[PDB]
């Protein structure tokens, strides 16, 4: 996994390099590729992610999509505005607390 | 292609030692970036 | 005073047109008036270049209208003459007039980048302009299928148990074709020596893998990218796609139960065919003995006629839907693995700088696209077909046919489809008409594509490689025929799902 | 007539359409 | 101020041809006025009928952008010159190149054919001019003296017989036998794209974003001033009746009065469908021979063809 | 001036003149 | 197509029971700028299509809109002139309101909401 | 009302954005094969 | 027979689309690139 300390040595690459020189910032890193580098980034690094909790609004997005577009998460993601992830586990989570 | 005269590919050894100081500049810098009055390097680097 | 020659082409082309963009703006529109930071508004010429190239939208917050539609002409110049280009080189290369090794690279790199321009749009177009199988078409594909499963008796293949006796075998399987890839172990690299690494674990360990997999089946929704680039076959490119090798393991298992699953419960009729039992000579001797052996195919007296139509499907792994996917696969197999299949296809293609969501097609450099594939492929023959044919080819659940026998005479002869086959999304199909069939279909055809010209014999497409003796003569009642039987079976397929 | 200056992307040297939901409920029918 | 203008009819649209697949950088019309000939930033020339706009032929020689095209009225032959630094000499009996013309250091802008002898003229961004024969493959002279880009050329049979308009701002009037500067007007205070000259009265004009101007031969003496096309001006035209066309590069053209200054018409046309309104502009023009209709070549790819209105009348358009 | 002042004396030089340094030259 | 007896029904049940979607609808407004609040440069639109596959394109040039409170300030040219009446009398306030067109205007807001009243001055050395 | 994405018509027709005045002439490839000159020689 | 099929004539009023004789002046919209791109591209 990744550890706070690879991860703010990441923040601080990108914010020097740029976010398309991924092949320096991953020779800058050890146990580290660019893919893992770029992936690493624009799933939880990136400062435009937000991690708060979701407003009832979100929700009732995240439940009419995820029933009109079933399983398709890298395209509801966007029209909400969370990574796939995060859309999915939470909408398992309302599904078992309804559950 | 290649070209002549060179020496060869630096050895595991030779590399992460040039990883971790080019670690240590980074740092460096970002410290300075954010004007950080609170960093010092002691005499065991 | 050096010419311009073969190799300095692109250097002159960009020394010019930085040379024309200065003379043009930084001094016919100026009041920049110390210095009009021409090296500067060179630097935005530039940017806006990798930005078109790389399909980003730019935009630049406060700057003149002026400069950006100098900016623009000029980044619109600059398209026109790559693309052109590129159009080009590839009919030298294609034909065969270029040897050099820099023009055959330079032009896949181009036509990667056109191509993912061009599907990137397809994609956006496809959300915007809603789904393109309307609804009346979705429910009388999805109830058409429901009813020939459930005809032929078909039971759904179950998520695979865990106390499942062929569990290694099949996990075997999959690991030997993985491996057969780095049969050779040349300096290969990092990504390939990782995956090297799984599979030589993945046979240390058997059960701690199964494991690994089947809690992918059940939570897994959301993957990486894959990554993209093409094969260049001079001729046509063709696409290869790149995964993560733990999602590899996982899709080649599934691939290998799918398949065996599928073969023992005989969800696949005998028409379709990268058939296991005969290589495709073999099926290429059965086919013309098969014709052969129709009854009295030969017999013209009496005004039959016999045509063998053969065509393509034209873009189907490209028009595939993922929602009435996801919903026909849930008919035959267990919701867990119906959803991991459709949520697979759904993922992000990258190529240097450019990615983009696949949310419409179908990926097919996954290890299970061949099941996909051929399953979409039996629902559109039996569009083509109908259930009553397609159900006297397959015969009875309980004593099937073989690829091309009938149970009877009678069931052979009551229809003018007497031979289908097809071949991944190639189909050949074989009709057998009386002198009113094909009177009515000539009738139905000139009736509503009136040709009073005689036009009809001019598109036709004969063989152009047999003596003259031996090609089609175009009598006007053969070459009618062709193109009603032609006109007849592509009404059968909404325009939508795929065409002919 | 005065210019950014070039902070780049490379340099340092959505629409749904409303028939999605007309057919994902003709299919759950 | 002057005597009032003469009334000078509208011109209006009437065809517009699309096949070229860059920038349409220059067109010529044949003197016997039966064909024109483009040529373009996707380096072919094509060659169409003047009647009914068909494409004839298209001769794809160069190997970058076709900058200047003329043909000749003392023989069968086609002048190109472009960005390659190569000027060409093309044949039309057997639609073939017979001869090249080197030594140009950069892109060749535009180049002038002389009306009685056999000379050929031709700009360039290294700053300077020469003077070809047309059979001798090299340059008998080279004019030079321009500290920029020239940008145009144009050349006539009376004294001066070469005027060079450049990027300094500068116009130079030459002599064509020792191949020198009799004169330098500085009166432009951008760049000079275009000159031309009128064909029957000893005075010429020239084009800057300032305005256009007027002056006097053999000396060039300011006459006067030609102010509203604010505008970079990439072609002046003038007819034999007066009428000057001066069309620039947002794709604007206007029509004066040649005598008294007086703009009469501004057209302002529409970019063809897969266009940005970024990407209008207008690169030559040119009056048929019977100088009855109007072609312009522009930015967008199209060729548009102008004629002129029969339907109005002083009290219909009246003169300001 | 700005005007059709002199007609002729704006008038262009004749064959004669023209064809003697068209020789000339 | 009346295909046969679930599609007729299905499609009965659903052009009965359905009406108009409103999440999507949503997904799938931009300020008319007129003479006085258009701005020199542009939305960046075309430029955006031009560069870009994946928008609609656009090929018309859009000026943007300038601004507000900043329009207002390049108007705001002329003093502001207050009378505070303090305790020791009145207190005569001129403002180049011009030149700090900011400060200008939130004293003199604060002092027009009369934020201000009653507020004593602190501190004095 | 539904258009498959390889018809999908954006930039206003020809016809319309100029009007029923003007003629609009599109010549891709051309008459007049290469080898036929335009000028004609005397013989 | 004919029957037993599910989608009668989806082609009635096709003729011919007049996009293979407009010109756009749009590099990657045009009729040729598109049937270039369908052509090599698989
Ligand atoms: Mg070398």
């Amino acid at each position: 996994v990744w550890r706070n300390t690879e991860d703010e040595i990441l923040k601080a690459a990108v914010m020097k390099y740029g976010k398309n020189q991924w092949s320096r910032i991953a020779s800058l890193l050890h146990r580290k590729s660019a893919k893992q580098c770029k992936a690493r980034w624009y799933e939880w690094l990136d400062p435009s992610i937000k991690k708060t909790e979701w407003s009832r609004e979100e929700e009732e997005k995240l439940l009419h999509l995820a029933k009109l577009m079933p399983t398709q998460w890298r395209t509801i993601a966007p029209i909400i505005g969370r990574t796939a992830a995060q859309c999915l586990e939470h909408y398992e989570f309302l599904l078992d607390k309804a559950a | 292609g290649g070209k002549t005269g060179s020496g060869g590919v630096a050895s595991s050894s030779e590399s992460n030692r040039d990883r971790r100081e080019r670690l240590r500049q980074l740092a460096l810098e970002t410290i300075d970036i954010n004007k950080d009055p609170y960093f010092m390097k002691n005499h065991l680097g | 005073a050096k010419t311009v020659t073969k190799q300095r082409v692109e250097s002159h082309f960009d020394l010019e047109l930085r040379a024309a963009v200065m003379h043009d703006i930084l001094d016919m529109m100026p009041e920049g008036i110390k210095q009009n930071k021409a090296r500067t508004i060179l630097q935005h010429l530039s940017e806006a270049w990798r930005c078109w190239k790389a399909n980003i939208p730019w935009k630049v917050p406060g700057l003149p209208t002026p400069i950006e539609n100098m900016i623009l002409r000029y980044v619109k110049a600059k398209a026109d003459w790559w693309t052109n280009t590129a159009h080009y080189n590839r009919e030298r290369i294609r034909r065969g007039a270029t040897v050099d090794k820099t023009v055959c690279k330079k032009n896949l790199g181009r036509l990667t980048r056109l191509y993912l321009k061009a599907e990137q749009e397809r994609q956006h177009n496809y959300l915007k302009d809603g789904p393109y199988i309307t609804a009346e078409e979705a429910v009388a594909v999805y109830t058409t299928t429901v009813h020939w499963l459930e005809s032929r008796r078909f039971s759904p293949i179950p998520f695979p148990p865990l106390s499942y006796k062929h569990d290694t075998k099949l996990l075997i399987l999959a690991l030997e074709r993985l491996k057969e890839a780095y049969s050779v172990k040349s300096r290969l690299n990092q990504s390939q020596r990782e995956e090297l690494g799984l599979i030589e674990q993945a046979y240390d360990n058997p059960h701690e893998a199964l494991s690994r997999i089947k809690r992918h089946l059940l939570t897994q929704r959301a993957f990486k990218e894959v990554g993209i680039e093409f094969m260049d076959l001079y001729s046509h490119l063709v696409p290869v796609y790149d995964v993560e090798p733990l999602e590899k393991i996982t899709d080649a298992y599934l691939d290998q139960y799918l398949w065996y699953e599928a073969d023992k419960r005989r969800l696949f009729p005998p028409w379709i065919k990268p058939a296991d039992t005969e290589p495709p000579p073999l099926l290429v001797y059965k086919w013309c003995q098969g014709i052969n052996n129709l009854q009295d195919v030969w017999e013209t007296s009496e005004g039959e006629c016999n045509v063998m139509l053969e065509s393509r499907f034209e873009k189907m792994y490209e028009k595939i839907d993922l929602t009435l996917l996801n919903r026909l696969l849930r008919l035959i197999v267990d919701h867990n693995i119906a959803d991991y299949m459709t949520a697979k296809n759904n993922v992000v293609i990258n190529y240097k700088d450019m990615n983009h969501t696949n949310s419409y097609g179908i990926i097919r450099g996954l290890q299970f696209a061949s099941f996909i594939v051929q399953y979409y492929g039996l629902v559109m023959d039996l569009l083509v077909l109908g259930l009553h044919r397609a159900s006297e080819m397959a015969g009875p659940p309980q004593m099937p046919n073989d690829f091309l026998s009938f149970q009877d005479i009678a069931t052979e002869a009551a229809h003018p489809i007497r031979l289908f086959c097809r071949y991944i999304d190639r189909i050949h199909i074989f009709f057998r008409f009386t002198a009113d069939e094909a009177r009515d279909l000539i009738q139905r055809y000139l009736t509503e594509h009136p040709d009073p010209n005689n036009e009809n014999i001019v598109g036709y497409n004969n063989k152009k490689c047999w003596p003259r003796d031996a090609r089609m003569r175009l009598m006007k009642h053969d070459v009618n025929l062709g193109r009603a039987v032609f006109w007849d079976i592509k009404n059968r397929l909404p325009r939508s799902v795929t065409t002919v | 007539w005065k210019i950014p200056p070039c902070i780049s992307n490379w340099k340092n040297a959505v629409h749904i359409n409303e028939n999605f939901a007309k057919l994902a409920e003709a299919l759950y029918i | 101020t002057m005597p009032k203008p003469q009334w000078h009819p509208p011109w209006k649209l009437y065809r517009v041809i699309s096949g070229h697949l860059g920038w349409v950088r220059c067109i010529a019309v044949e003197p016997g006025n039966q064909w024109f000939v483009t040529g373009s930033a996707d380096r072919t020339i094509k060659i169409w009928d003047l009647a009914s706009g068909k494409l004839k032929l298209s001769l794809t020689g160069h190997i970058s952008t076709v900058r200047g095209v003329i043909v000749s009225t003392r023989s069968p032959y086609l002048f190109s010159c472009g960005e390659d630094k190569q000027v060409k000499c093309w044949d039309l009996e057997y639609n073939k190149v017979i001869r090249h013309y080197h030594g140009h250091l950069s892109a060749v802008y535009g180049l002038d054919l002389h009306p009685t002898i056999d000379v050929l003229v031709t700009c360039s961004r290294d700053s300077t001019a020469r003077i070809w024969d047309v059979r001798t493959k090299a340059s008998v002279h080279t004019l030079s003296g321009h500290t920029n880009a020239v940008a145009t050329v144009r050349c006539q049979a009376a004294e001066p017989q070469i005027i060079t308009g450049s990027h300094d701002t500068t116009i130079r009037l030459w002599d064509l036998v020792a191949g020198k500067t009799r004169v330098t007007l500085t009166n432009h205070k951008k760049s000079v794209r275009a000159v031309v000259l009128h064909p029957r009265h000893y005075t010429f004009a020239s084009g800057s974003p300032d305005n256009i101007k007027q002056w006097k031969f053999p000396d060039g003496s300011f006459i006067q001033n030609l102010s509203g096309h604010n505008a970079i001006i990439n072609t002046l035209t003038v007819n034999s009746d007066g009428v000057l066309v001066s069309g620039a590069d947002n794709g604007t053209m206007h029509l004066w009065d040649w005598r008294t200054g007086y703009n009469f018409q501004r057209v302002h046309a529409a970019v063809q469908p897969g266009s940005l309104d970024s990407e209008s502009g207008i690169f030559a023009c040119a009056f048929d021979q019977s100088e009855s209709r109007l072609l312009t070549a522009e930015a967008d790819k199209t060729i548009k063809v102008y004629r002129e209105d029969d339907t109005a009348t002083e009290e219909t358009h009246p003169v300001s | 001036e700005v005007m059709n002042a002199d007609d002729p004396d704006l008038q262009r030089p004749d064959e004669e003149a023209i064809k003697e340094i068209t020789e000339k030259t | 197509k009346n295909t046969n007896a679930e599609t007729r029904e299905t499609l009965q049940e659903l052009y009965k029971e359905f009406k108009g979607d409103e999440i999507l609808a949503a997904t799938m407004e931009k300020k008319k700028v007129d003479k006085l609040n258009a701005a020199h440069y542009s939305t960046g639109k075309v430029s955006a299509s031009f560069t870009s596959t994946a928008m609609v394109p656009e090929t018309t040039h859009e000026a943007a809109a300038i601004d507000e409170d900043v329009l207002r300030y390049q108007f705001v040219k002329k003093k502001g002139y207050v009378r505070l009446h303090t305790n020791k009398g009145d207190l005569n306030l001129e403002l180049h309101c011009d030149l700090t067109p900011k400060t200008c205007e939130n004293f003199i807001r604060l002092c027009k909401k009369h934020y201000y009243d009653g507020t004593i001055f602190h501190r004095s050395i | 009302e539904v258009v498959l994405h390889e018809d999908k018509k954006y930039y206003p027709t020809a016809e319309e954005v100029y009007g029923p005045e003007v003629e609009t002439i599109v010549q891709e490839e051309d008459t007049q094969p290469l080898t036929e000159p335009i000028i004609k020689p005397v013989k | 027979w004919d029957d037993d099929v599910v989608f009668k004539n989806c082609a009635k009023g096709v003729d011919d689309q007049k996009k293979d004789k407009r010109f756009v002046n749009d590099t990657l919209r045009s009729e040729f690139h598109k049937k270039f791109m369908e052509k090599y591209i698989k």
